[PDB]
């Protein structure tokens, strides 16, 4: 607790700084509401223009921020707190008040001291009794019961204030600016990839979203359903198919899924042989050999032109099973994204899933310095600040130990600036410079305010979801543990990861059980259902781990109530 | 939206607000939904009903006094008592009780879109548009009978003893037949044995019978078309229940003609039936992939967004799906699985 | 449709009927064009104006005295036993004259969408027509509400904008009441925009937003943002607060109805007059006309405005061999944007 830091922080918390001062007639009422009742002689220290003698009378005439004379001298207090303060101490409010918000339904003194402590720095038990007209020991009674709740803790000569004082002090110990909380980074990453951004629209916006999401493999089912249409505000699946048809992006396929939702992975065409993984190296039968012969030697071909002589029959279905697997290896791409739109449709004259022209992917660049340089610059582009973690999930060859080497050549030459940017992560934490200034926002300020509760819903395997690459999973439950899996929903309100829906409504988790905060994720997920963005409605079979209708779990009690707030009804689940 | 083929709910409010049609609710389902019956402005006092004989409490009595003398009024000015508070909120219940009775109508058709959504400075929409008294329906006379007869002859292709039973005209077919025969005697209509059932007194204007003279199965062996169309049970276009009884096969359980009951019918033969949503199904007859066309129709609906549910279809009339599968029942779930998961 | 990114006209009538807004037109132009003034329904009597004065024939009195002690009516129920044959045309012409003065108000925006459609049941008078609530008499309350509303509308209230805006008592009465605000503290009372050179009250919060946009001290290439505006919608500072550039010593533009001011990067480069047929380049600078032309073309192609094929400038209208430098840049701009050249000298 550096005595220098504890000064400024206890200052700027009290609205004493020259900057951050009330400039208005209502910015004064905001003082009286944020921190406790205080004397006009004191309010003059906060506001800029010192002609207060009329501002405070304006509120009195407009019947707001009434004055009171308790505890020796008189000082003003907000109308909303005239009810609490009335029953706490002093004469009650005059009968001239509307008194609609006055009537108290709970203990006054449990809340008048709390806000008084959350505001100021480390304080003595002697002073509060003087400010509130109390005795001496009567005050220590409250500080005692306050410690048991989780609000009041010791601070050397206020629990939330101690967090801030430890954060700034340490960050001041070394010469560096205080880092943003990991929650702030979880708020930052979506908007750094245009999630819910209205600036991006039209095909010229999609050819932006791609170049940043290039090379990362994501499930075909999530593409153009949950990952593109969130950032490309209006998205009609032609504007992607029209891009592909030109020489602009090369839809490549990597990985493989039993269902048929193969890990596609897009690439620009200028820089394909860099961001292209090599291949799969499966065995090559006769059919696989004859395809590669023609399909590679020239530019491209249709489906019927691959084989020879025998157009179709029982030989057509086997070759369609040979090619359409050779594609999930990465050796052959489609000239459009029209076939894969059909494979997700399933079995449900001409036959789709072989429609468009087919071609041979270009020979990816042999591993060398150019590939590593480009990959490091791209990763700095995609993630805000790349830690030793997210490189793990991205699985760049060689591991972080190979990146730290070349990434140090960058920071040396001066393209990025390493530091300690996010609260609790590695010591590396590289970052380009223009980004860090943006990251300095989303910095939750010191004073206490009502949360925003602005929910956003991602796909669990979406590059925007920080959880599992940079941030670790909450260790709430060890028995049922989630991970980055296809078709899983991660709904997070302010970075808290309040839920985790898995495989449709089949499973639901309850990590951050918060009242009034489950509802935000509920509303966002319901909007996803109503807009049709999610393929199917949600079923909600299990909760926590298979909660049954009787024997309600206390931790669970709120999740279902939140689900009832939205559209989903009480119909028996999976009745079959 | 099944007949207009291009329907935006902003197309109805436009017609409503101009003064072409009248809202004129009548009946009630309960918990909202009710029973709305459109009209036309020129002939409103003819094709309207008398009333409902509601209790007429005092809070009902204050409304009809204001709306009585003049034209449309808003909610906030319906009475002097403030809409703020329970005394204001109690009014809307007293009003919507007067609506389904059929005494006052709102001309915007925004309200009855609110009560369908759910029970959840005047933010509420359930009473938004300006409400107005409804024109005094003309008492039954010689002209109302004539106009109702013409209207029925226009709505149905032919007018039988059955459809008059469903339409519920006052005086039964016995009274209506008097003016119908008066027509045919004067002209303007001809009475023939047009459809072989339904008795021997079917009336039709001579233009319709030409069309109806088509659509007959020609005397030939041919593969049926297997066309499919899905209607609400209580839709005028649904014959079964009006002039055509429900099939004698599978009758021990009444399918009935009530709200939300879909009636999927291949070209002429009633094939399926739904009830209170996509829950209870009734396979009256069985055929080879004639069920397939009906399944395609229902699936096309649920895909288009016309009907809300996803058609779980859990109960059959005998409730035999999981235990002791019936051979005649198997074709139903089979033709369905080829169409939709039923989940 | 400019400040509501997606606007389908059926979006407006959804409000009018619901009872939250009131159209109340209050000024007539030519034939088939008017001054409408959308009020809010909570505080309508404040922002309303006294009814205009007219001849008040007897048929007008018939339209009233029925709308008066009642809520609203259709067109037919205004009077009894009068058809559209002969008494209708006199009754209608009595109506549309009663509304532009501001005594009756449609229950939707359907008719006015037609009276503009030009002479071509009748669509001209369809919705319910209501008698209009009498405007609140001028008081202290009216004054405070109008002052606060003006402060909300314009960024920094000046002596200018109160001039173009119609407020009783002139700017002299507002300064008297806004001083009461500055005393209570709801206003900044700072010299915010320099050339106005007066007392701009503004607000505490707006100044923090206004302090952005301040030109950076270092030299930089301009951004060239083109934003076309109707010459008389309140998002047009010229004619109200800034005043026009003093060019074309005799020929002067104003806030005429149907004119277009196309200002790019704040400065106004052009001025259209009465739907084409006049362009009023004001100290043009090359490649700024490119942006304004792009603005006009995207506008006409999106359809918000009827196409402009008729073009003139101050006196050099079309193919004058005496061609000037200032007339040149306009041409080189309009051709580059793809606007057609010499289709005809005239149009019937």
């Amino acid at each position: 607790l550096d005595p220098a830091v504890v000064a400024s922080t206890s200052a700027q918390l009290q609205h004493l700084t020259p900057e951050r001062a009330a400039r208005d007639a209502e910015g004064v009422a905001d003082l009286l509401r944020l921190l406790g009742p205080l004397t006009e002689a004191d309010i003059a220290q906060r506001c800029t223009a010192d002609n207060i003698g009329a501002w405070l009378d304006g509120l009195h005439a407009a019947k707001r921020a009434l004055p009171v004379t308790y505890a020796g001298q008189t000082w003003w207090a907000a109308v909303e707190d005239i009810g609490l303060l009335r029953d706490g101490i002093g004469v009650p409010v005059p009968v001239g008040v509307p008194a609609a918000f006055t009537e108290s339904a709970s203990d006054p003194l449990g809340d008048l001291i709390g806000r008084y402590a959350r505001t100021r720095g480390p304080f003595t038990t002697e002073q509060t009794a003087a400010r509130f007209g109390l005795g001496v020991r009567v005050a220590s009674d409250v500080l005692s019961r306050m410690a048991v709740d989780g609000r009041l803790i010791r601070g050397e000569f206020d629990a939330q204030v101690l967090k801030i004082l430890r954060r700034r002090s340490l960050a001041a110990l070394r010469a560096q600016v205080e880092p943003v909380s990991t929650d702030a980074y979880a708020r930052f990453l979506p908007s750094w990839q245009h999630v819910g951004s209205t600036n991006t629209t039209g095909v010229d916006g999609l050819a932006t979203v791609i170049e940043q999401l290039a090379g990362v493999p994501i499930p075909a089912s999530a593409v153009e359903s949950l990952v593109f249409p969130q950032r490309v505000r209006d998205y009609q699946p032609a504007m992607l198919d029209e891009l592909l048809a030109s020489g602009e992006v090369m839809w490549s396929g990597a990985g493989q899924i039993g269902n048929g939702d193969g890990w596609v992975a897009f690439h620009l065409a200028d820089t394909a042989p860099l961001t292209l993984t090599h291949g799969a190296e499966i065995e090559f039968t006769d059919t696989h050999r004859v395809i590669l012969e023609t399909l590679g030697h020239g530019g491209a071909y249709f489906f019927r032109q691959l084989t020879d002589g025998t157009v179709e029959g029982t030989a057509g279905q086997e070759l369609k099973q040979a090619l359409w697997e050779l594609i999930w290896a990465g050796w052959v791409t489609g000239d459009t994204f029209a076939p894969v739109r059909a494979v997700l449709s399933g079995p449900r004259g001409t036959d789709p899933t072989v429609s468009g022209r087919w071609s041979a992917l270009p020979a990816a660049e042999p591993d060398s310095t150019v590939r590593a340089h480009f990959q490091a610059e791209l990763l700095l582009g995609r993630h805000g600040v790349l830690t030793k973690g997210a490189v793990g999930a991205e699985g760049v060859p060689g591991g972080f130990a190979t990146l730290y080497k070349v990434l140090s050549a960058f920071e040396d030459a001066g393209r990025c600036q390493r530091g300690y940017f996010v609260e609790s992560l590695g010591g590396a934490q590289f970052a380009v410079a223009s980004t860090v200034d943006r990251l300095r926002s989303y910095l939750d300020n010191v004073d206490p305010e009502r949360p925003e509760y602005h929910a956003v819903v991602l796909a669990a395997t979406d590059p925007a979801n920080p959880y599992g690459a940079a941030l670790g999973w909450p260790t709430d439950s060890e028995a049922h543990r989630p991970g980055r899996k296809a078709g899983a929903l991660v709904a997070l309100v302010d970075g808290r990861l309040v839920w985790f829906l898995e495989r449709g409504g089949r499973s639901l988790l309850s990590f951050g059980a918060d009242a009034d905060a489950q509802r935000a994720a509920a509303g966002a997920l319901t909007d996803l259902v109503s807009a049709g963005r999610i393929p199917s409605l949600l079923v909600e079979r299990i909760n926590g781990v298979a909660v049954l209708d009787p024997d309600v779990d206390a931790e669970r009690a709120v999740v279902q109530d939140a689900l009832l707030g939205a559209g989903l009804s009480r119909t028996p689940r999976g009745l079959r | 939206p099944q007949r207009v083929r291009d329907y935006q709910p902003a197309m109805l409010d436009e017609l409503l607000a101009s003064g072409e049609v009248m809202w004129s609710g009548a009946g009630q389902i309960g918990n909202g939904d009710g029973w709305v019956a459109f009209h036309l402005a020129d002939t409103a006092p003819l094709t309207l009903t008398h009333g409902a004989e509601i209790e007429f409490t005092d809070t009902h009595r204050v409304i009809l006094e204001t709306l009585g003398h003049g034209g449309a009024y808003f909610f906030r000015q319906l009475t002097d008592g403030t809409v703020e508070g329970t005394a204001g909120q109690e009014l809307k219940q007293a009003l919507w009780e007067l609506i389904w009775a059929g005494w006052v109508t709102g001309d915007t058709f925004a309200p009855v879109r609110a009560v369908l959504s759910g029970p959840r400075r005047g933010t509420d929409p359930t009473v938004s548009g300006r409400w107005s008294a409804l024109p005094a329906a003309e008492p039954d006379s010689t002209v109302r009978a004539h106009f109702q007869a013409e209207l029925l002859l226009g709505r149905h292709g032919v007018l039988t003893k059955g459809a008059v039973g469903a339409e519920g005209v006052p005086g039964g077919f016995a009274t209506l037949y008097k003016v119908l025969s008066a027509f045919e005697d004067a002209g303007r209509c001809q009475r023939g044995y047009f459809v072989e059932s339904l008795g021997g007194a079917q009336f039709a204007v001579a233009s319709t019978v030409d069309r109806l003279r088509s659509y007959l199965d020609n005397v030939d062996p041919e593969r049926p078309e297997y066309h499919a169309v899905v209607l609400a049970a209580t839709d005028p276009a649904n014959p079964y229940g009006a002039a055509l009884g429900w099939p004698t096969d599978s009758e021990a359980h009444r399918p009935g003609r009530k709200a939300g009951a879909l009636v999927a019918l291949v070209d002429g033969r009633l094939v399926w039936f739904l009830e209170r949503g996509g829950r209870s199904l009734l396979s009256f007859g069985a055929d080879a992939d004639a069920q397939r066309a009906a399944a395609g129709a229902l699936t096309d609906l649920v895909s288009a967004g016309r009907i809300p549910s996803l058609l779980v279809e859990r109960i059959n009339g005998v409730a035999v799906l999981d235990p002791d599968v019936d051979a005649e029942r198997a074709v139903v779930q089979d033709a369905l699985l080829g169409a939709g998961l039923s989940r | 449709p400019q400040r509501v990114r997606d606007y389908q006209p059926a979006m407006l009538d959804e409000l009018l009927a619901s009872g939250e807004v009131m159209w109340s037109g209050a000024g007539q132009i030519g034939n088939g064009d008017g001054w409408v003034a959308f009020h809010l329904a909570d505080t309508a009597p404040l922002t309303l104006t006294h009814g205009a004065e007219i001849e008040f024939t007897d048929t007008h009195r018939v339209i009233l005295e029925t709308l008066g002690h009642g809520g609203a009516y259709f067109f037919r129920q205004l009077t009894d036993g009068t058809v559209e044959g002969t008494a209708g045309q006199e009754l209608k012409q009595a109506l549309w004259e009663l509304i532009w003065a501001g005594w009756v108000t449609g229950d939707t925006f359907a008719p006015v969408r037609a009276v503009l459609s030009g002479p071509r049941t009748d669509p001209t008078v369809s919705g319910r027509w209501s008698a209009l609530p009498a405007a609140e008499p001028d008081s202290t309350v009216r004054a405070h509400f109008q002052a606060e509303l003006l402060l909300g509308r314009h960024g920094v209230l000046t002596k200018g904008a109160v001039g173009a805006e119609g407020v009783p008592g002139g700017f002299a009465t507002l300064y008297k009441v806004l001083s009461a605000f500055e005393d209570a503290g709801r206003c900044q009372r700072g010299y915010f925009v320099e050339s106005l050179g007066g007392a701009q009250f503004a607000v505490a919060s707006t100044v923090d937003r206004l302090r952005s946009y301040l030109d950076n001290v270092d030299p930089e290439r301009p951004e060239y943002h083109a934003v076309v505006l109707a010459a008389t919608d309140p998002a047009n500072p010229y004619g109200a607060a800034l005043g026009w550039p003093t060019d074309s010593e005799a020929h002067r533009p104003g806030r005429k109805a149907g004119a277009l001011v196309a200002l790019v990067d704040g400065r106004l480069v052009w001025f259209l007059e009465r739907g084409g047929r006049s362009l009023l380049s004001f100290g043009a600078d090359a490649d700024a006309q490119r942006a304004a032309a792009g603005a006009l073309t995207d506008l006409v192609s999106a359809g918000r405005i009827p196409s402009l094929l008729v073009e003139r400038i101050n006196g050099v209208a079309v193919l004058d061999p005496d061609v000037d430098a200032e007339r040149a840049v306009v041409q080189d701009a309009l051709l580059g944007a793809g606007l057609s050249r010499t289709p005809r000298g005239l149009r019937l």
